[PDB]
């Protein structure tokens, strides 16, 4: 019922995407849940991106491999925090907010 | 400015040639620019300092005002490595200058494996930069950001009754749990050490035993 | 109410028959370390003072009926033990306790010496005892009467405790790998890995790596066992610190109680690399380069 990020393999990556990751989580259910990332903007409009993932991909009902989206400015030179959440789908609860942190692509 | 994205000034101080060193970052003076420039690893010339034990290089870098935060390609400051690393000397050079408010900051950060000085100190057995960290201003109850650790935890999880012992020896708080809701004693079941059971045993009932179901 | 604290250790134990060396040894605590031995214990929570407590032998999945096994030992009778909880603390430790077994064609007697002194904990139907009993799962039901407000006996809802069972009959619980976060990392040992399974018991668990002539255990700490269903260990370090090139050795979860192994997933352990190493490679990998720009 409650909704609880307990544990994650890695939480920072690169804001090109794409990068896999392991989380750890109280129960939920493979077609009613999703990991959202987010980050409060200047404006008070808030910048998103979702985990990618299938539900399949939700393991036991306690943990999901999923992968990064991209941050919104894939061009930054320093790190940009933000935070990701489990988020049920039926009613749009959602967990604590955990810290993510997104750093530079070096190219 | 090379091939590896390095400048004369990293090479200046990668092969040791401190007599250049010295003057390069004495003869071209304040220039920020030229003394934050990052390689393709993202490491700056402190960065490099610092890594191949020069703690005077660093100490002059500093003194020519380079930047104590930047990160490198895995998001350590320089005082980071040095903690990492177990180099007193360099830690000592890179907490004693910069005495600016910034020390809080980067006691404060965690690199992208979520580590803080502390942690880097914590992790190798370097107890003497643990306790030089703490009486610095480093909070002994920082929680990583993966589970939500505490170097307590992570002492349990090393197995190194010194470094349990120096952490309450520091007012270190035996009942913050990890985001899994356990306490570092909790974390002894399915360890082998006693010794670290007994230096815990004295954290809440309620804090103890794991559960079933 | 009455908890339980040091549950029964429910994998490794063989059900003593009627002559089994005239006694055996004492049922274990879920925690009884070869080297510090313990047993099951209770806590009864509200009250520290006079009472009784009743070990009876229930069925493991729910239809919960007094078991044909019978529990034998110290102060114990038709299948159950009957003690009184001692007026002063309430972390009593249930010492000695034994199993013995009801053979494939005494279940009929064994179940009218289980009426006829009735043990039914939770009261069921006495007449759905025709049907078969798992004489190799067993459950502990907990019975404490206590005195209330006045001072009359108090009720106190029965209790089980995880389900003991048999070193007979093999165990069905599928070992299986699903995921691994990480394949690879170095031979110096300490990566965390997060390590996907099928159902697993977190106190019967070992993450078993193998190479030549080499065998280690991945360290992980019981409270890492997520959900049963997830595992968060670190390397064990490799036979040979100074690696040259990668070694490819198994990983495998292993089930100490009855030795049985997962299929293996495959791990390479890499030669050591810290930033020092990688910049005195570039270090003398740029003497030329270097000495041109000296000048």
């Amino acid at each position: 019922s409650n909704l609880k990020i307990v544990r994650m393999d890695r939480t920072a990556g690169c804001v090109t995407g794409g990068e896999e990751i392991y989380l750890l989580c109280d129960k939920v259910q493979k077609d009613d849940i999703q990991i959202r990332f987010y980050e409060e903007e200047e404006n008070g409009g808030v910048w998103e991106g979702f985990g990618d993932f299938s539900p399949t991909d939700v393991h036991r009902q306690f943990a999901i491999v999923f992968k990064t989206p991209k941050y919104k400015d894939i061009n930054i030179t320093k790190p940009a925090s933000v935070f990701v959440q489990l988020r049920r789908k039926s009613d749009l609860e959602t967990s604590e907010p955990k810290p993510f942190l997104y750093y530079p692509e070096i190219k | 400015l090379t091939e590896d994205g390095d400048s004369f000034l990293h090479l200046a101080i990668i092969h040791e040639e401190k007599a250049l060193t010295m003057e390069v970052i004495r003869q071209v003076k304040g220039d920020l620019a030229f003394l934050n420039f990052q390689n393709n690893l993202q490491q700056t010339p402190l960065h490099l300092a610092v890594i191949t034990n020069q703690p005077e290089i660093a100490e002059a870098l500093l003194g020519a005002g380079c930047d104590p935060e930047l990160r490198d390609f895995r998001g350590n400051t320089p005082l980071h490595l040095a903690c990492e690393q177990g180099c007193l000397a360099s830690v000592g050079v890179l907490t004693q200058s910069c005495t600016t408010p910034h020390l809080h900051s980067i006691l404060k950060a965690t690199n992208y494996n979520g580590h803080t000085c502390l942690h880097l100190a914590s992790i190798h057995g370097y107890l003497g930069i643990v306790e030089l960290l703490v009486s610095l201003g480093a909070d002994v109850n920082a929680q990583e950001p993966c589970n939500g650790r505490t170097a307590l935890h992570l002492a349990v999880d090393l197995q190194n009754p010194d470094l349990v012992s120096l952490l309450l020896k520091c007012g270190a708080d035996v009942n913050r749990v990890t985001y899994q809701g356990y306490s570092p004693y909790q974390l002894t079941w399915g360890r082998p050490s006693t010794r670290i059971q007994q230096q815990l045993g004295q954290l809440t009932l309620e804090n103890l035993q794991m559960l079933p179901e | 109410y009455v908890e339980i604290i040091e549950q029964p250790k429910q994998r490794g134990m063989r059900f003593r028959y009627k002559c089994e060396g005239r006694s055996a040894g004492s049922i274990p605590g879920e925690r009884s370390t070869d080297t510090t031995k313990t047993h099951p214990t209770i806590k009864i929570n509200g009250y520290t003072g006079p009472g009784t407590v009743r070990i009876s032998l229930v069925t493991k999945d729910p239809p919960h009926r007094p078991h044909p096994h019978e529990l034998v030992g110290k102060d114990c009778r038709d299948g159950f033990y009957e003690a009184e909880l001692c007026p002063d603390r309430c972390i009593h430790s249930f010492q000695n306790l034994g199993i013995q077994c009801v053979k494939k064609r005494d279940l009929e007697q064994a179940i009218s010496q289980r009426i006829q002194t009735n043990n039914n904990p939770f009261q069921v139907p006495i007449e759905e005892q025709r049907g078969d009993y798992d004489l190799n799962a067993v459950r502990l039901c907990f019975q404490v009467t206590v005195r209330d407000p006045s001072g009359r006996p108090l009720r106190l809802p029965p209790v089980l405790p995880h389900p003991i069972f048999d070193n007979r009959a093999p165990n069905t619980a599928e070992l299986k790998i699903c995921r691994v976060n990480r394949n690879s990392g170095s031979c110096l040992g300490g990566d965390e890995i997060f390590l996907l399974c099928d159902k697993v018991q977190k106190e019967d668990i070992e993450v078993y790596f193998t190479g030549p002539g080499w065998e280690a255990r991945g360290s992980f700490s019981q409270a890492d066992v997520h959900r049963q269903v997830a595992i968060v260990f670190r390397t064990p370090p490799y036979a040979d610190p100074s690696l040259q090139a990668p070694v490819r050795v198994s990983m495998q979860l292993r089930r100490p109680s009855d030795r049985e192994l997962s299929e293996p997933m495959e791990f390479q352990y890499l030669p050591d690399t810290d930033d020092r190493h990688r910049i005195e490679e570039k270090r003398k990998r740029t003497y030329e380069t270097f000495k041109s720009i000296m000048k």
